[PDB]
């Protein structure tokens, strides 16, 4: 068949791949659709892998429960333009569910299933897109909270009702605790910090004895403030969160906060330094 | 004294647009002679920025950058619009760029007439889908490499970018040409002359004779300009930017305050509640260290003086962090002179811990 705008359109209008590979693509397959979808297949997995390589610090976090599994999942790509295109959201969206469905917590198994349509994403984008994260959460009772796209939290509890579990979760979203109690931070853990702390002290010109006293009034500070129920409740930090689960006789049993980016340092960019470069 | 105009590109990454940046700078200092780069054509100019991200944006476009009095969106011809497109109109719809010209890169690699012509309309069409003029658009055919190299023929078509930037944009309206606006700090009265009130001109021209209103707070009245004076020297004018002591007739002492605004009649009026686009301070720049809630009953800081207001946040957002951005709905205790644009900060026990610009005024 014979390659004209109107055959190119259609190709366009079907997958959003961009106008030239189309032509390219639709002329080597003699105007056969499927047969150019099918080469752009090939040509996409190339495109791809020469994103590979960017930096993808922005992105979405992701959460959704069934009765007592829940899981929380971060899709990244370089730029928030991207992180709120439907095409994009509905990939993030797709993978979650199939997580969800199959109680799919290796990240990897994750990823192999969705490469293609990744691949397919990532030729139409022309980001870098990347599954980088899954977690499941389970327990009696589960609630979610999303802070936007930026910040996701799953609780589980017990003898909570939805708004409670709801609060505790944004309250987590805020205060990002890493333990449920002060007394499950580990002796090692505490030993270690006490240590640094009578250093830090001692050279500060403190006594010893009047040190070794401050320390063990900092370790009870320190597994208060990383630990949720030590904290002070945010909605009302006149009170701990421990204080408020007794209050409404609840316990918390498990949490998970991701934040889109954590762990990725993001590319430092300077428009005007770089195009002062380019012209001269 | 050329007239100064804000732009900034939008676009996807890689579709040239920090080498299209280049190419102006390089072809306009070739031509005319000689975080943001400078440009300058006979007439105008320009200070361009670049849209890397929609949050970054709008937080500096709330934090002091000034807004774009227009946009260059930046589509590569050889793939066309991308997914994320709409999303950089979409951008371009929120923040109110009021003009927007497309400059269609990488020509250079393109051959077939008829599909630069797909191309063409395809971004026509996304346009006019979020309400700009998709019709009317300057839509440019260059090469931003190639005229960064000095090819002759593509360096005309940075010209012409740089003639519609000069053409399709507007004039940008100086301070001193929009109707005169003071914001009070103080007020005095004299013996034998009468009500002062101080401040510094923000826009216009008052001069002695002329009505003004006094608008927000309590009810607008209207007075005459009896004098107006500099370091207690009479002056015949008072022009914007200037610190000036503007006499009234008639109006008393205990019958103006800090806070109002002294207006030309008729040109701007008092509201309490608006639609505003919203940033929160991160503990780091000297913000609140915790989140605030539906509850939250900060002042608003228009100009000269707080006023209190209470808060509606958005569908779906119950917990505002340091360090976001949000719309919010704003419903003053009593009005203050505003319009659409006006920045305010936002204040706890006299401390700011954030800043916003109204985006609609709603009663
Ligand atoms: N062929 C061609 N390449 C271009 C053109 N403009 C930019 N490029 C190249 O496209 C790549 C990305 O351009 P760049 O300005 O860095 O894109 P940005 O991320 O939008 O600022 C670089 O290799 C540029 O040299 C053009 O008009 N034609
Ligand atoms: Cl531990
Ligand atoms: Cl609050």
């Amino acid at each position: 068949a014979e390659i004209t705008a109107s055959l190119v359109k259609e190709l366009r209008e079907r997958t959003g791949a961009g106008m030239m590979d189309c032509k390219k693509a639709l002329t080597e397959a003699n105007g056969d659709i499927e047969l150019a979808i099918e080469n752009m297949r090939k040509s996409g997995a190339i495109k791809a892998a020469k994103k590979a390589g960017n930096v993808a610090a922005d992105g979405v976090i992701k959460t959704k429960i069934d009765g007592n599994y829940g899981i929380i999942l971060e899709v990244n790509c370089q730029t928030d333009f991207v992180a709120k295109d439907a095409g994009f959201q509905a990939f993030a969206d797709k993978v979650l569910d199939a997580a969800v469905a199959g109680k799919i917590t290796d990240v990897e198994v994750l990823k192999a299933q969705f490469e293609e349509e990744r691949v397919a994403l990532v030729a139409k984008i022309g980001e870098n897109i990347n599954i980088r994260r899954v977690a499941a959460l389970e327990g009696d009772v589960l609630g979610s909270y999303q802070h936007g796209a930026r910040i996701g939290v799953l609780v589980a509890a017990k003898g909570a009702d939805e708004e409670l579990v709801k609060h505790i979760a944004m309250h987590v979203a805020a205060s990002k605790p890493e333990f449920i109690k002060p007394e499950d931070v580990s002796a090692e853990v505490v030993e270690k910090e006490y240590q640094v702390q009578l250093d830090i002290a001692m050279q500060s010109g403190k006594p010893k004895e009047i040190a070794e006293k401050m320390v063990e009034g900092r370790m009870k500070k320190f597994t208060g403030e990383v630990s949720l129920t030590g904290q002070p409740f945010v909605m009302e930090p006149s009170k701990t969160v421990g204080q408020l689960l007794k209050e409404h006789n609840a316990e918390v049993t498990g949490f998970i906060r991701f934040e889109v980016g954590e762990g990725i340092e993001k590319v430092e960019t300077d428009f005007a330094a770089e195009v002062a470069a380019m012209s001269k | 004294t050329k007239p100064h105009v804000n732009v900034g590109t939008i676009g996807h990454v890689d579709h040239g647009k920090t080498t299209l940046t280049a190419a102006i700078t390089t072809v306009l200092a070739k031509t005319y002679g000689g975080s943001h780069v400078e440009y300058d054509t006979p007439t105008r100019h320009y200070a361009h920025v670049d849209c890397p991200g929609h949050a970054d944006y709008v937080k500096n476009m709330i934090t002091g950058a000034a807004q774009m009095d227009g946009a260059i969106l930046v589509v590569a011809a050889t793939d066309g619009p991308m997914p994320q497109t709409r999303e950089h109109i979409l951008l371009g719809r929120q923040v109110g760029v009021p003009y927007i010209i497309v400059f269609l890169n990488k020509c250079d690699m393109v051959d077939d007439e008829e599909l630069l012509e797909l191309v063409e309309m395809e971004v026509r069409e996304l346009l006019s889908q979020y309400d700009f003029p998709g019709d009317d658009t300057p839509i440019v055919r260059g090469s931003a490499l190639k005229a960064l190299e000095g090819d002759a023929e593509w360096e005309a078509k940075i010209l012409e970018l740089a003639g519609f930037l000069d053409s399709y944009i507007p004039e940008p309206e100086r301070a001193i040409d929009k109707p005169f606006l003071l914001p009070i700090e103080d007020v005095f009265s004299i013996s034998g002359r009468g009500t002062v009130v101080t401040g510094r001109v923000e826009r216009g021209i008052i001069k002695v004779g002329e009505e003004v209103e006094i608008v927000g707070i309590k009810e607008t009245q209207k007075s005459t300009c009896t004098g107006v004076e500099m370091f207690r020297k009479l002056l015949d004018e008072g022009r914007a930017g200037e610190n000036v002591g503007v006499l009234l007739r008639g109006i008393k002492r205990e019958e103006i305050e800090r806070g109002q605004v002294l207006a030309k009649p008729g040109t701007i009026k008092p509201h309490t509640k608006f639609e505003s686009e919203v940033y929160i301070l991160s503990k780091d720049e000297g913000g609140r260290h915790t989140p605030f809630f539906k509850g939250y009953r900060p002042q608003f800081y228009f100009r000269t003086t707080d006023v209190t207001g209470t808060i509606e946040l958005p569908e779906g957002v119950e917990m505002v962090m340091p360090g976001d951005n949000i719309k919010m709905v704003v419903t003053l205790i009593h009005p203050i002179a505003m319009d659409d644009g006006l920045r305010f900060a936002i204040r706890e026990g006299g401390r700011t811990v954030g800043a916003g610009v109204v985006a609609k005024v709603l009663g």
